RNA sequence: GCUAAACCUAGCCCCAAACCCCACCUUACUACCAGACAACCUUAGCCAAACCAUUUACAUAAAGUAUAGGCGAUAGAAAUUGAUGGCGCAAUAGAUAUAGUACCGCAAGGGAAAGAUGAAAAACCAAGCAUAAUAUAGCAAGGACUA
RNA sequence: GCUACCUAAGAACAGCUAAAAGAGCACACCCGUCUAUGUAGCAAAAUAGUGGGAAGAUUUAUAGGUAGAGGCGACAAACCUA
RNA sequence: CCUCCGCAUAAGCCUGCGUCAGAUACUGACAAUUAACAGCCCAAUAUCUACAAUCAACCAACAAGUCAUUAUUACCCUCACUGUCAACCCAACACAGGCAUGCUCAUAAGGAAAGGUUAAAAAAAGUAAAAGGAACUCGGCAAAUCUUACCCC
């Protein structure tokens, strides 16, 4: 594990985007 | 056992264990707060009540502790529901299982108050060492053949034949077997 | 006895006796086809056949013709998940043979759960009529 | 892949725990204390180093002059050949000379 | 094993109704409750029926746990997994009354309900495969409850079937029942 | 090549074998000829008492009271043994109340122990 | 005779076989030597046939019967020689003052490290003895080097253990 | 041709890698040493 | 490692973002990418 | 959607303080016979001098001073003065270490890898491919184009 | 524990011709002249055929010895664990 | 159909195709190799021990050779311990290699060159070949035959 926070973050924020890609919202 | 062995609800030396813990497994250990044995307040069949998660006031009965984890179980509480008995055709039997409890999620109850109480370990002339509820006082109580073939009778056994003596079992045994011996045991060199 | 440092003996002196015996022996059965007078036992290492034929003659009164050890090597072959092989331990067999013609043959030794059963009973297998519809419901 | 897929644990700094609210006092010891101690007497730490600064030979040359005598024996010998290898570094490589 | 499983219902009924002198069992059950009522009880059994009905067509397991035995959860939920069920209970043709009760102590009480339901069960795609969305059916059955006797509760044990009960209702699906999987040395017969 | 496992006499040439035990303890000695003179009094002797009429089966009923540990010692034993008789002829040459001056010239020696268990 | 390598007849074949409580030292200290002596064998004969059941259990791949009176006995047995070498430590003290029964001695070794030697039986002395004077008692000057890297290396466990240990501490004394 | 040079025999083994060689000579003592140092579970061969 | 890098999973993307659309391994790995990119831009 | 991906703690780093039953030298781990045989003895070299040959380091301050030195690379005093944890690592990191084990070598000796569920188990993303082989021409892209 | 040499005490050498042979032909055995194959091979030096020696300065099992400013060497700067 | 072999001892290895049960010659459990064969020896002090072996008889030798006791004193009253398996060892391997000795001299023992098909080239091994017979080639290399006379060292 690769100590920080910021990397993490912004991978999750990609991640929401990613899926709300391949899943659009009604 | 294993260093940082992670103690489950199965004892730790059950089929079920070795299944779940082989010799191999390097799993985090669980930080368990250090109680010591002087303050572990929670006995096997203490009557008890659950603060917190489903069935939280109820009261029932310690059935098992495993103290190595900070753990009571409550006998038919704290229940999920597992199958036993599947097989590749039948579904199996559902049942009731507990699941372990924290003695902070846990706390003792009143012998007639039948309410929480907090404990403490204050020392009676009497019983030297006893629980003491600290709300509304009182102590709460600690709960809890035939000879075979091959049994030693109580007289018998509490029988005291030991003369004390200055004789070794060796010699006292050549005495009472009347066994002679007249050869001297030459000395010998020691080093 | 075993694990004891023995007297030392020297010309004339007295008979070495042992009063609390450390020897403990197994009679097993035999893994071959034997002599109906043939009795076979696992020993500690550190029994010789005299030792062996004293203590059955002075603790089970057993009358013994001859006795025969042959040390059996334990297979060190296998190995733990490490890697480290896992010695079976040695042991010595012993193979004693009865005297006055006495025969001896090894004894046949070894000559909740009812909800389970019950409910293994009242299973009521799936009917192939029904085509995996449920039955508990009655419409 | 070098990414981790969950947020990391959150990390909670207790801003007023005692150290970091007592953290700088009697740094003036000195100046509003009559000079009875220095400033560099608040250090705690390793012998060789209390109020001594220094680059990497000379930190290692202190060091074996003040507790070399009681270094452990593997320990002193690599502090000995890293005494000769920085030396060797600094008076003999470099850009400038 | 000094901890042992602690059952809270049992393997079956104790003794059965055959469909078409408990006093002492109604005894034991008011010595260990002291506020029971065989008359009151069958409103109960019918509104616990009913709840655990609509909690199976809502995969309320945790409300199922509640108001069903564990000898009767896997009866109700194993074969209706991974489909949906619409239950609905429209009206009680008759009112429910109590039929027979017998008796570490559990209490079984069997209820005779003859009511009116319907049912639509789907399958995984939803596609109706049993009953009728609307069209209500009249249904007779014999709900045998029980109860564990400190925090134990009255709950659906299990349902007799009278053997002379009628067919149930068709399947939508035509099935196919395989016949003996001959080997080559076997002949059929 | 194998070192990590035991040396036993099942490995080595025929003199190795032959000349490695397994920790039986010695009976003999080897005369001209490689004749074993085996000696009787090398042979332990289990001195096996007479179980008859011996009351002591196995194992203790379980409706036993249960006693504190008292690990015997010196000075009990003392106070059991010779305090009495030093007592009645201190009212009233240590060898007579029991004290042994040395272990030499007994059979069973208490140091260095010279019988076996 | 070797019927008494088995259990009962009637036992035999029974899942479970009732047996009573191994003997405590404190019960055992009141039974005279001779007592001592023959419960001694009592518990010898328990034990051989405890042992032919298990190695009878393991060829038959079943449960041995009652498991837990190998246990006992061996308990038993156990108690008995504590109480004998009890028994023989106080006579031996009283008699002559050593607490140790057979003769022995602190050395160093030919490694540096102190060992205690435990003498052993010679019929020659040992000025004479050539095996004994060929093993060496003393560790040479070459040697203090290796001693000093062996107490450095257990110093390094020992502290490595107790900073761990007070690590661990302080992450339970946060997480409580 | 080559590769077989361990023509294993005990005796050999013994005599050349064995406890008793290794502390003939002052040498072997510090080979032991070194050894046990290391932690190794076969000090001799 | 004191410091290490983990932005480097976006420092790749914001390469191979503009050679999703080429041929072959110069789309997918970033020591064919970046030259590709590069060669592109 | 497969291979896979991640993870937090096992421990470790630097400091402070504080000084730390039996068997076995014979073929070690071998119950049991006339010994005699017992240890001190300058480091060298690499390397620098751009070769190499004399030579080349192994509290503060005085001081890089006096001195030494193919007086050159460099070496270098004394008198005298007074002397309570972590802006550490977190499984390719940190000890080599889950272990001096496995394995390798006759031997000295060399020397690894790795694990991750849960309160309870008595409950989407690298490369590579596949979905989905391919169309004339060409550093495989750019300008573009309706394409 | 390979290999060079040596030490101790051992073992092997069919058959034929000749006759007390560092004799001839030729097995086992030792070696490796020439060719072919192989060249990540069966093999980190082998296989097949062919060939030299094969009662001697022979071959070989066992234990021991000589250790690197060294050993050993029927000198090929050979060999001393690929 | 093959038989290089094979069976034992030595050395080496150390349970490594015995039974049962499981998986996907592997795993776990159980059992086993029984001393007569072999190893493991010798009470002292002096004192003896010129004359090979080779069928040891002639002969024949040179390289000159493994085999021997007595005198006195002690001393019997006692058969332990250890190896015993295997398809096996050294070569990273179920490696066409290395591996001492006794018998078997082709075996009574031990083994299988072809997974199935087709019968392309190239390649390897082998057999046969009209007429010629080294014209090949650096060279009669290889193969086939059994074959003289020389020279250099
Ligand atoms: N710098 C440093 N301080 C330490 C170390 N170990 C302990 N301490 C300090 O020692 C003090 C006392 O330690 P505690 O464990 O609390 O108490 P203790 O057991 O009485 O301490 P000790 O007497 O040092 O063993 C605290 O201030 C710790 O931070 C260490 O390794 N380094
Ligand atoms: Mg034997
Ligand atoms: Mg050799
Ligand atoms: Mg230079
Ligand atoms: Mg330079
Ligand atoms: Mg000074
Ligand atoms: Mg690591
Ligand atoms: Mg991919
Ligand atoms: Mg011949
Ligand atoms: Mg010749
Ligand atoms: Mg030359
Ligand atoms: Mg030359
Ligand atoms: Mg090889
Ligand atoms: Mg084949
Ligand atoms: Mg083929
Ligand atoms: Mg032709
Ligand atoms: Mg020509
Ligand atoms: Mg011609
Ligand atoms: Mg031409
Ligand atoms: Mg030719």
């Amino acid at each position: 594990v690769k100590k920080g926070f910021r990397a993490a973050f912004r991978f999750q924020k990609e991640l929401e985007r990613q899926r709300l890609l391949r899943c659009p919202p009604p | 056992l294993p260093p940082h062995y992670r103690y489950g609800m199965s004892p730790p030396g059950s089929v079920a264990d070795k299944r779940k813990n082989p010799p191999w497994i390097r799993r985090r250990p669980v930080v368990v707060e250090p109680i010591s044995d002087e303050d572990w307040y929670l006995f096997c069949g203490d009557t008890v009540e659950i603060l917190e998660g489903k069935d939280a006031g109820k009261q029932g009965k310690v059935v098992q502790v495993i103290r190595q984890r900070n753990w009571v179980v409550v006998g038919g509480l704290n229940t999920h529901y597992r199958y036993i008995g599947k097989t590749m055709d039948y579904r199996g039997t559902m049942i009731p299982s507990e699941a372990p409890l924290l003695h902070r999620q846990v706390k003792l109850v009143d012998p007639m108050d039948r309410k929480p109480t907090e404990i403490e370990w204050r020392f009676t002339e009497a019983g030297e060492r006893v629980r003491v509820s600290t709300r509304s006082g009182r102590i709460i109580p600690k709960p809890e053949w035939i000879d075979g073939p091959k049994d030693t009778s109580v007289e018998d056994a509490l029988e005291r034949t030991y003369v004390p003596c200055l004789k070794t079992l060796q010699e006292e045994v050549m005495e009472a077997m009347g066994i002679k011996e007249t050869r001297k045991y030459k000395k010998v060199y020691w080093y | 006895a075993r694990n004891v440092v023995y007297p030392l003996y020297r010309l004339g002196g007295p008979q070495l006796r042992v009063f609390r015996t450390n020897f403990f022996i197994q009679l097993v059965r035999p893994g071959v086809a034997q002599p109906e007078d043939t009795v076979q036992f696992r020993i500690p290492m550190e029994m010789t056949r005299v030792d062996l034929r004293n203590y059955l003659e002075g603790i089970y009164n057993v009358p013994v013709a001859a006795v025969r050890t042959r040390v059996q090597h334990g297979s060190n072959k296998r190995r733990d998940h490490r890697n480290v092989r896992i010695k079976k331990p040695d042991y010595k067999v012993a193979y004693v043979q009865l005297a006055h013609g006495q025969t001896f043959t090894f004894p046949d030794l070894f000559p909740l759960y009812s909800m389970l059963e019950e409910e293994r009973q009242q299973r009521q297998s799936s009917d192939p009529r029904r085509g995996g519809v449920p039955s508990w419901f009655g419409l | 892949i070098g990414i981790r897929l969950t947020l990391p644990p959150p990390k909670v700094v207790d801003r007023w725990n005692e150290k970091r609210a007592m953290f700088g006092v009697y740094d003036n010891i000195g100046i509003l204390g009559n000079f009875e101690k220095h400033p560099k007497e608040l250090i705690r730490g390793p012998i060789w180093l209390r109020g001594w600064k220094g680059n990497e030979l000379q930190r290692c040359i202190r060091k074996r002059k003040m507790v070399g005598s009681r270094m452990f024996a593997d320990d002193l010998h690599n502090l000995n050949k890293r005494i000769r290898y920085l030396y060797k570094h600094f008076n003999r490589h470099g850009k400038f000379r | 094993s000094d901890r042992s499983i602690h059952l809270a219902c049992t393997a079956g009924i104790f003794d059965a109704y055959v469909p078409p002198a408990s006093q002492v069992s109604i005894r034991r059950i008011k010595d260990y409750d002291a506020n029971f009522k065989i008359k009151d009880f069958p409103e109960k059994a019918k509104d616990i029926f009913i709840e655990a009905h609509l909690c199976l067509n809502n995969s309320d397991h945790d409300r199922l746990h509640t108001l069903v035995t564990e000898h009767c959860f896997p009866d109700m939920t194993w074969d209706i997994k991974y489909k949906t069920v619409r239950w609905s209970f429209v009206e009680s043709l008759e009112p429910s009354h109590v039929v027979q009760v017998r008796c570490n102590v559990y209490g079984q009480i069997t209820v005779r309900m003859h009511t009116r339901q319907t049912l639509a069960i789907y399958d995984r795609f939803g596609r109706l495969m049993y009953g009728q969305e609307d069209v209500p059916k009249d249904v007779l059955e014999y709900v045998v409850f029980e109860k564990q006797l400190p925090y134990g509760s009255w709950r659906m044990h299990t349902k007799i079937v009278p053997p002379w009960a009628p067919p149930k209702q068709p399947i939508l699906k035509t099935v196919m029942i395989p016949g003996p999987q001959l080997k080559p040395e076997e002949e059929y017969e | 090549a194998d070192r990590m496992s035991k040396w036993t006499s099942k490995r080595g040439p025929r003199s190795f074998r032959g000349r490695k035990g397994r920790g039986a303890k010695g009976i003999g000695f080897l005369t001209s000829g490689w004749r074993f003179v085996q000696i009787k009094e090398m042979v332990p002797e289990f001195v096996v008492p007479d179980l008859t009429g011996f009351k002591l089966k196995p194992y203790v009923s379980y409706l036993a009271p249960e006693s504190e540990e008292t690990p015997l010692t010196a000075a009990q034993l003392f106070s059991e043994a010779v305090a009495p008789a030093i007592e009645k002829d201190f009212k009233d040459n240590l060898e007579k109340y029991g004290f042994e001056p040395t272990q030499e010239g007994k059979l069973f020696q208490l140091y260095p122990r010279n019988f076996l268990r | 005779g070797l019927e008494e390598f088995f259990d009962d007849p009637k036992n035999w074949g029974q899942e479970k076989v009732k047996s009573g409580a191994a003997w405590t030292c404190q019960q055992l200290r009141n039974k005279s030597n001779e007592d001592l002596h023959k419960l001694w064998y009592v518990l010898l004969k328990e034990r051989n046939m405890l042992l032919t059941l298990e190695q009878e259990a393991k060829r038959q791949r079943l449960p041995m019967p009652s498991p837990e009176r190998l246990d006992k006995v061996v308990d038993s047995m156990d108690a008995l020689d504590k109480v004998v070498q009890e028994r023989e430590d106080a006579l031996r003290l009283l008699q002559t003052g050593q607490e140790r029964a057979r003769p022995g001695a602190w050395r160093r070794d030919i490694f540096g490290r102190i060992i205690w030697h435990k003498f052993k039986q010679w019929v020659i002395p040992w000025h004479l003895n050539k095996r004994y004077n060929r093993k060496r008692f003393f560790a040479l000057p070459y040697v203090d080097h290796f001693l000093r890297l062996e107490r450095e290396k257990r110093a390094r466990i020992k502290a490595r253990k107790e900073n761990l240990e007070r690590k661990k501490a302080k992450i339970l004394l946060k997480k409580f | 041709a080559r590769g077989n040079e361990y023509q294993p025999s005990n005796i050999k083994r013994k005599n050349k890698h064995g406890w008793v060689r290794r502390l003939s000579t002052p040498a072997g003592v510090q080979v032991i040493l070194r050894r046990m140092l290391k932690g190794r579970k076969s000090l001799s061969h | 490692l004191r410091n290490r890098v983990t932005d480097r999973y976006f420092r790749i993307q914001e390469v191979l973002k503009h050679a999703r659309h080429f041929r072959g391994r110069k789309n997918r790995c970033y020591r064919l990418a970046v030259r590709t990119v590069i060669r592109a831009f």
